[PDB]
């Protein structure tokens, strides 16, 4: 009842805890983000899509 | 579930024991 | 707003805080040795939100970029005096803040601070903890290589010398090298016997998990997926200040490489010695004990080598019986046992 | 090259040492260091004792080497070449264009700590200067770091008003700049309105001074900055209370008695244009002072001990700070749905309570190691960087220039250090037993596949479908500007991926750092096959015969991923088995 | 390679007979 | 021996190549001369190029800042280190911005993006006199004799002749001596008038010597060519003055020398700043830092300081960078091998163009990196490139 | 004896000491300045 | 201008021995010191 229609999680691939993200370096974690929010971007709008 | 060693040419039918996925026997045939 | 706040630091001629140590603020070697937003995170517990450079060929690689961008931050420089020679002329408030916020936009400063967009609620807890958004959008110094850095062509080459490289090669060999003789010797000895005989002692005592009577639904719960079973990660207490600093800036000193290290070591301890001398003096000096020091190294290297595995003779040159008499310690390394191998 | 307390030097006695000219004495290098021009000089015996001790240790290396010991000496396991041989030569001129490059890297850094005195530079005398020597002296110095035209005018009264009506009893070494206070000309505030500033304006500015205790440079800056906002009357509190206002009107009012018998103000009007103030004779006192207390009143203590408030206008405020930044932002479980949206599940009851008490955990963690951070942090100061000092100086140095020069010494450092191997030599004999070895072009010399940058971003673009993208499969970039955006996007992508590929292969050998390294590697492969799959069913999708583009593409692979690709160290898919590769390379 | 006139193209490939020749009648020529 | 024959070999054939690529930069010119010499006529010219001398407007007590400056009508010479004010006509690209002339943002934008569309350039050429033409026809004639033995010598170097010439015919894109190029980016103005520094070595670092010279205005507008052809130019050319290095009869007649006294050295800076020459207070601070033990000022140090470059640029090298300055021999080298045959009046024509070309689209052919450049061919065979790397 | 004087050296290094510093006090508005 | 080492750009003529003796096709000085060079060496050992 709680969830109907609502989206999936948006599991990224290669997720990496704060014990690796702490290594990446400035430019690697604007990359890393960037493909969090890509990936969450596009699986949001694919289940948009499908709804 | 001495460490295990970082580049090891294991043999097909042992490991180095560090996880689930590296047993220190293999069990699953190499077979289809 | 805040972009032209940005702007402000960015356009003056002066550092942003003016001199002043600031707790949450760390001025990296990297990032042209200006100060960068550092906060100390406490969702983490206890860890500095910075990046931690653990291997040289990062600084190195940084400093070359920086060499690269050299043209790019004095041709951004004489745009920054042109800036301002026109802002001088403007007086009222309105106008010069119209100005600043459209080369704002133009410079893309808003661009350069590092959002971290997540969905999943411990991520975003750990964003929202110690260095929240709002944290961020307030206090995110930008400096001028960052900015040139999002108009500009990208570095293709790493700072690396021919020699440095091959300095590298050799000493990716020799651990290498010492890691296959260590895990060979230990086979010889039969100890990855005696851990494989230990594991099956221990099959014994353990016992077959409970997989649960839904496998797919008991495995979830594990993960934490499914809705209303997520567990939040335990709270760690936080350590001192004093350690989360000393961690980062150990990392950065042990990245640092030779030549600089004694560079910066030497012209700090050329004000307190109690005899100092001027920069003739002081490249000779630098340059006998940086030969020195990587003399030392390789023999710290050799002897730390020969102690690991037994080299060398065991007793006098010559003997009563003859010089080949050894006592063979059982799982003791000697260079008797790597010659066999 | 610079850490905080640096003593760089800044003359040039090095050119005129090797003509004979010595100091033997303390009178003599003190006459000696004496400069005939403006802005002389103003030391400290700090530095005084070093600049000795540095001098004659330079004799004593001149000397020696005349004569030749330390000076020309040979490493002890090499040899001296030839006198102008072919490489020696070389090899010293080499060595002495790194020493000039180095002294002027020193040269420099010591007019850069002029420019920005430290504690060993304690002031700037200009008692005696040229209209040039104030006219240019104050473009470069003061007008091109100045954002606003109006803070040079509100800083030259500040400081005017300052040096003589707040202190007045000096090292008696400033009487000159006493002299120069007076003859400065006002407007008649009732054609001079455009020549010179009002005196209304001054006075308030005196009784500013007289409000707030302001001592030195840093508290006058701090004012000028702050004051003009919509929040003065609580951000520049004062650790003692400020003065009422009647008595510091009082007090004004007897200086403007005194004033006129020799012969409340809230803001200060329009200001004539700053370029008037470099033209003009009458301003010419006006800008003499400014410039003096420009180069003076410099201390060594942060005014944010009395100027609490005035830390977070100024500098950055502190994160660890709450009650204001978290009360902000509210409720964090509101933060985090609206951030979710309305697509995703609502979170449920029982972690949205685990969440907003986890943020109340965290802001008593914040409060409770607020007042203990900050008090470690200068415990870490004493026993690095530059410009990171206990107290704030305005005019503080951008650190980029610092940072230039000390890559341009640690260069020249690497090329005399470059030196020493081709000035000296090794033994003849030695060098002929070592050349029996005869190094063997297939394991003895260095393999020809070393990891570097180019060598991974070739391999990658040598790919098939990475290469059809590149060429032809993306529309041209000079043709669009979307084009061009997403070649250079696609570049990027490739760099990220090359350069990330390369710091695995040289961190390989160890493995602490090798996982972590792989996991970037494995982020950048993502990115690129994301990229790459919606760039091929894009210009598959798009709307014959012949060998057209389509069918090209079509003709070419399935695109072998690179998220699931196995290198090691080279860039070559490995030798070894599936599960060695994925037993070597794992998540920690 | 290509825009080198023949006797240069011919002698970066290791024949010295006919690059000797060549260059005998072209100085002849 | 070996390596000795070599190295002559190499010079041999350096020395041939050149004399080969010597005439096609003559026809080019030629070429290039005559299609700018048949565009003035459709194109607007520069009718009038004045030079007069710097203007130092520091109004004294009761006067008013809107009274326009005064300069004077002409200037008979130029020091080789003063400064000095040129002043030029031009068409209607200009006129639109003084109608533009008559507090806002946005208007300094569009009035900046309008100053941008422009583009003037600045050059000096040096008048020769009849020895200096028959003085350099016999050492060019000399070196043609040379070159041409050379080529006898050994019958071989008639093929590389040969060959250079056809490369460079298939390379060569289709189609009164150069003193020192003075600032280059300078854009159109309000007032019409540039303020220009002469420097006391060229773009090739040699001091510049007596003679006429006359400074000639070449006027860009990026409208018509936006490839910066230097065909496309509106040229004209001032009257001829004499320059000359002021400073011994300067020093001369302050000092009535190789030690300035201390006392008498400050107002020595008064009297050439009096005189026309322009002294940084940057120069003359450090210059102060070298005296002997009792206080003179070393007054060969303070020389070289004053014609030294650091300080005081010639506002053309100053626009160029750090990196550009590097890298600028090889931009030099590739440019006379992309063009056969250039002297300095064509890559001072061309010189800010191609250097940011290179350093803007390229930037990696050069700015040369740590592994692949050697930084002294005496020592890099050696050290840097070890057999093993 | 490469390596002993190498050793020697890097003893040289840390055997240099400190300097006794002079102190100037600054409290007041004006950097005071003295003279040798 | 003028400098030590020729105006040749091939290394070729830069070419050095290990010692530095050039004592082909160099300086006159420099084969002059070169065999000085030589002949203390070849002295030293064969009295050796």
């Amino acid at each position: 009842n709680h969830v109907v229609g609502r989206a999936p999680e948006p599991v990224v691939p290669h997720e990496q805890p704060q014990e690796v993200l702490r290594h990446f370096s400035a430019e690697e974690r604007a990359m890393y983000e960037q493909h969090v929010k890509e990936q969450t971007s596009r699986q949001l709008g694919e289940w948009e899509r499908a709804m | 579930q001495a460490p295990a060693a970082d580049l090891s040419r294991t043999k097909p039918h042992e490991g180095t024991g560090t996880s689930e996925r590296d047993p220190y026997i293999r069990t699953l045939h190499n077979q289809r | 707003d805040w972009a032209s706040h940005m702007q402000r630091e960015l356009f003056g001629e002066v550092d942003p805080l003016g001199g002043q140590a600031h707790k949450d603020y760390y001025r990296d070697v990297t990032r042209g040795y200006s100060p960068q937003y550092a906060p100390r995170n406490f969702a983490n517990g206890g860890a500095v939100a910075y990046p931690h450079i653990q291997s040289p060929y990062e600084y190195e690689e940084a400093a070359h970029r920086r060499v690269w961008l050299d043209h790019d931050v004095d041709r951004m420089r004489e745009e920054f005096t042109q800036h301002r020679a026109s802002l001088r002329s403007l007086a009222s408030a309105q106008e010069r803040e119209e100005l600043l916020r459209s080369r704002a936009a133009e410079y893309q400063v808003a661009n350069t601070v590092h959002e971290s967009e997540s969905v999943h609620p411990i991520q975003q807890l750990y964003n929202s903890g110690g260095t929240s958004r709002s944290a961020l959008k307030q206090q995110a110094v930008a400096d001028r290589y960052s900015i040139a850095e999002q108009h500009s062509p990208l570095p293709l080459t790493t700072g690396v010398d021919r020699d440095a490289l091959d300095e590298a090669q050799r000493t990716k060999d020799r651990i290498l090298n010492d890691s296959f003789t260590a895990e060979n010797l230990l086979i010889t000895h039969g100890l990855r016997e005696k851990e494989k005989h230990d594991f099956t002692i221990l099959q014994r005592t353990v016992r077959i998990p409970f997989q649960g009577y839904d496998m797919d639904r008991f495995l979830a719960q594990q993960k934490g997926t499914p809705y209303g079973a997520q567990q939040l990660p335990p709270n760690v207490v936080p350590s001192s200040m004093e350690e989360a600093q000393r961690t980062l800036r150990g990392s950065s000193a042990t990245a640092t490489p030779l030549v600089d290290a004694v560079a910066q070591k030497v012209y700090a301890r050329n004000t307190v010695v109690d005899r100092p001398a001027i920069g003739e003096q002081l490249t000779e000096q630098i340059i006998n004990i940086m030969r020195a020091s990587r003399t030392t190294a390789e023999q710290q290297r050799e002897e730390e080598r020969a102690q690991r595995f037994g080299l060398g003779r065991q007793g006098a040159l010559v003997q009563d019986g003859g010089p080949d008499q050894r006592t063979l310690k059982k799982h003791t390394n000697d260079e008797r046992i790597v010659d066999a191998m | 090259i610079t850490s905080r307390g640096q003593f760089n030097p800044i003359h040039n006695f090095s050119y005129a040492m090797e003509r004979g000219v010595r100091a033997r004495d303390v009178k003599a290098f003190e006459k000696l260091i004496t400069n005939p021009g403006p802005l002389r000089v103003a030391y400290t015996p700090d530095y005084l004792d070093w600049l000795h001790r540095c001098y004659k240790a330079k004799g004593t290396y001149m000397d020696a080497r005349a004569v030749a010991n330390l000076p020309g000496a040979p490493p002890p396991g090499m040899f001296l070449r030839p006198a102008h041989s072919f490489r020696r030569l070389a090899g010293e001129l080499k060595r002495r264009r790194a020493q000039s490059i180095l002294d002027e890297v020193a040269r420099a850094q010591g007019m850069l700590d002029l420019f920005e005195r430290q504690p060993h530079f304690p002031a700037i005398h200009i008692d005696r200067c040229s209209r040039f020597h104030l006219v240019e002296l104050f473009k470069e110095m003061v007008l091109e770091r100045s954002l606003d035209s109006n803070m040079i005018w509100e800083k030259a009264l500040l400081y005017r008003a300052i040096l003589s009506e707040r202190k007045p009893s000096y090292p008696t070494s400033f009487h000159y700049i006493f002299t120069a206070v007076e003859d400065t000309v006002f407007a008649p505030t009732i054609p001079l309105a455009a020549k010179c500033p009002t005196l209304e304006a001054y006075y308030y500015y005196v009784y500013l001074v007289k409000k707030y205790y302001i001592d030195n440079a840093v508290e006058a800056h701090v004012v000028l900055r702050c004051h003009r906002e919509p929040n003065a009357a609580d951000l520049l509190f004062s650790n003692p209370p400020p003065k009422d206002d009647t008595e510091i009107m009082k007090a004004v009012e007897l200086l403007r008695n005194a004033d006129i018998q020799r012969g409340p103000p809230v803001l200060p009007g329009a200001y004539p244009p700053i370029d008037m103030l470099w033209r003009c004779e009458e301003n010419l006192p006006l800008l003499k002072v400014l410039l003096f207390g420009e180069f003076n009143l410099i201390v060594s203590e942060n005014p944010f001990v009395k100027f609490p408030s005035a830390h977070g206008f100024l500098t950055r405020p502190y994160s660890t700070d709450s009650s204001r930044t978290l009360a902000d932002g509210m409720s964090l479980a509101n933060v985090m749905a609206e951030k979710r949206g309305h697509l995703l599940p609502s979170l449920p009851r029982n972690t949205a309570t685990s969440i907003d008490a986890r943020a109340q955990d965290i802001r008593r963690l914040q409060q409770k190691h607020h007042r203990d951070d900050i008090v470690s942090f200068q415990k870490l100061l004493r026993s690095s960087s530059y410009s990171d000092w206990s107290y704030f100086n305005p005019r503080a140095v951008r650190a980029e220039e610092r940072d230039r020069l000390t890559r341009k010494a640690v260069e020249a450092l690497k090329l005399y250090d470059s030196a020493t191997n081709d000035i000296y030599r090794h033994s003849f004999e030695d060098v002929q037993a070592c050349h029996t070895q005869r190094v063997t072009e297939r394991d003895r010399t260095m393999p020809p596949y070393l990891p570097t940058l180019p060598h991974f971003v070739a391999i990658i673009k040598k790919d098939p479908h990475i290469s059809f993208l590149l060429h032809i499969g993306l529309p041209d970039r000079n043709s669009s500007e979307e084009g061009s955006a997403k070649h250079k996007e696609l570049e990027k992508r490739i760099y990220y991926l090359a350069r990330a590929l390369y710091h695995t292969a040289l961190e390989y050998h160890n493995e602490t750092v090798r996982r972590v390294n792989r996991q970037k590697v494995n982020v950048a492969a993502s990115l690129l096959d994301n990229f790459v799959e919606q760039e091929w069913t894009t210009i598959l999708r798009d709307k014959d015969t012949q060998n057209d583009k389509k069918q090209l593409a079509r003709r070419l692979g399935r695109y072998m991923l690179f998220a699931n690709r196995s290198l090691d160290d080279t860039g070559f898919p490995t030798d070894a088995r599936a599960d060695d590769y994925t037993r070597w390379m794992a998540p920690p | 390679h290509e825009a080198a006139t023949p006797w240069m193209q011919l002698v970066q490939h290791g024949k010295k007979e006919e690059a000797a020749a060549l260059l005998k009648e072209f100085e002849q020529k | 021996r070996s390596a000795a024959n070599l190295a002559r070999a190499e010079d041999l054939i350096h020395a041939v190549v050149t004399a080969a690529a010597q005439p096609f930069g003559e026809r080019r010119r030629a070429a290039t001369r005559d299609l700018h010499m048949e565009f003035q006529r459709l194109a607007v010219p520069v009718e009038r190029v004045i030079v007069a001398n710097p203007v130092s407007a520091l109004l004294e007590s009761g006067a008013d800042p809107d009274e326009k400056p005064v300069e004077g009508e002409k200037v008979n010479m130029w020091p080789l280190g003063a400064k000095r004010v040129v002043l030029y006509k031009w068409s209607a690209p200009n006129v639109e911005k003084l109608k533009a002339m008559e507090l806002t943002a946005k208007r300094l934008r569009e009035i900046q993006e309008l100053k941008r569309r422009g583009f003037l350039e600045v050059s000096l050429w040096r008048r020769v006199t009849a020895q200096e033409r028959k003085q350099r026809n016999e050492i060019v004639e000399a070196k043609k004799k040379q070159v041409e033995e050379v080529v006898r010598t050994v019958p071989s170097l008639a093929h590389l002749h040969q060959y250079a010439t056809s490369l460079y015919s298939r390379i060569e894109e289709r189609v009164w001596e150069f003193a020192v190029l003075l600032d280059d980016r300078v854009l159109l103005n309000k007032e019409e008038s540039v303020e220009l520094y002469l420097p006391y070595r060229d773009a090739n670092g040699e001091l510049l010597a007596q003679g006429e010279y006359r400074a000639l205005v070449r006027a860009f507008d990026l409208e018509a060519n936006p490839n910066l052809h230097p065909a496309y130019c509106s040229v004209g050319y001032s009257e001829s003055f004499q320059v000359f290095d002021a400073l011994p009869q300067l020093i001369a007649q302050f000092f009535r020398v190789t030690h300035i006294p201390a006392a008498d050295f400050t107002p020595f800076c008064a009297f050439l700043r009096d005189a026309g020459l322009d002294v940084p207070l940057r120069c003359e601070f450090e210059a102060g830092q070298a005296v002997t033990t009792d206080g003179d000022v070393y007054m060969d140090y303070f020389l070289q300081l004053l014609r030294g470059e650091a300080f005081h640029q010639s506002h053309a090298q100053a626009g160029l960078t750090e990196a550009q300055r590097a890298i600028e021999p090889l931009c030099r080298a590739h440019w006379v091998v992309h063009h056969p045959g250039a002297d300095e009046s064509e890559w001072a024509t061309a010189r800010r163009s191609v250097l940011d070309h290179a350093m803007q689209h390229e930037r990696e052919w050069w700015f040369p990196n740590e592994m692949l450049d050697v930084k002294d061919v005496v020592t890099g065979s050696t050290n840097g490139l070890t057999p093993q790397m | 004896e490469v390596v002993e004087r190498d050793a020697a050296l890097m003893k040289k290094t840390l055997s240099s000491g400190r300097r006794l510093r002079h102190r100037v006090e600054s409290s007041r508005t004006h950097r005071n300045a003295g003279s040798l | 201008k003028e400098s030590l080492l020729p105006n040749s750009s091939s290394p070729f003529a830069y070419v050095e021995d290990y010692m530095g003796t050039n004592l082909v096709f160099g300086s006159p000085v420099h084969a002059k010191e070169s065999a000085a060079v030589w002949a203390t060496y070849f002295e030293r050992r064969y009295a050796s």
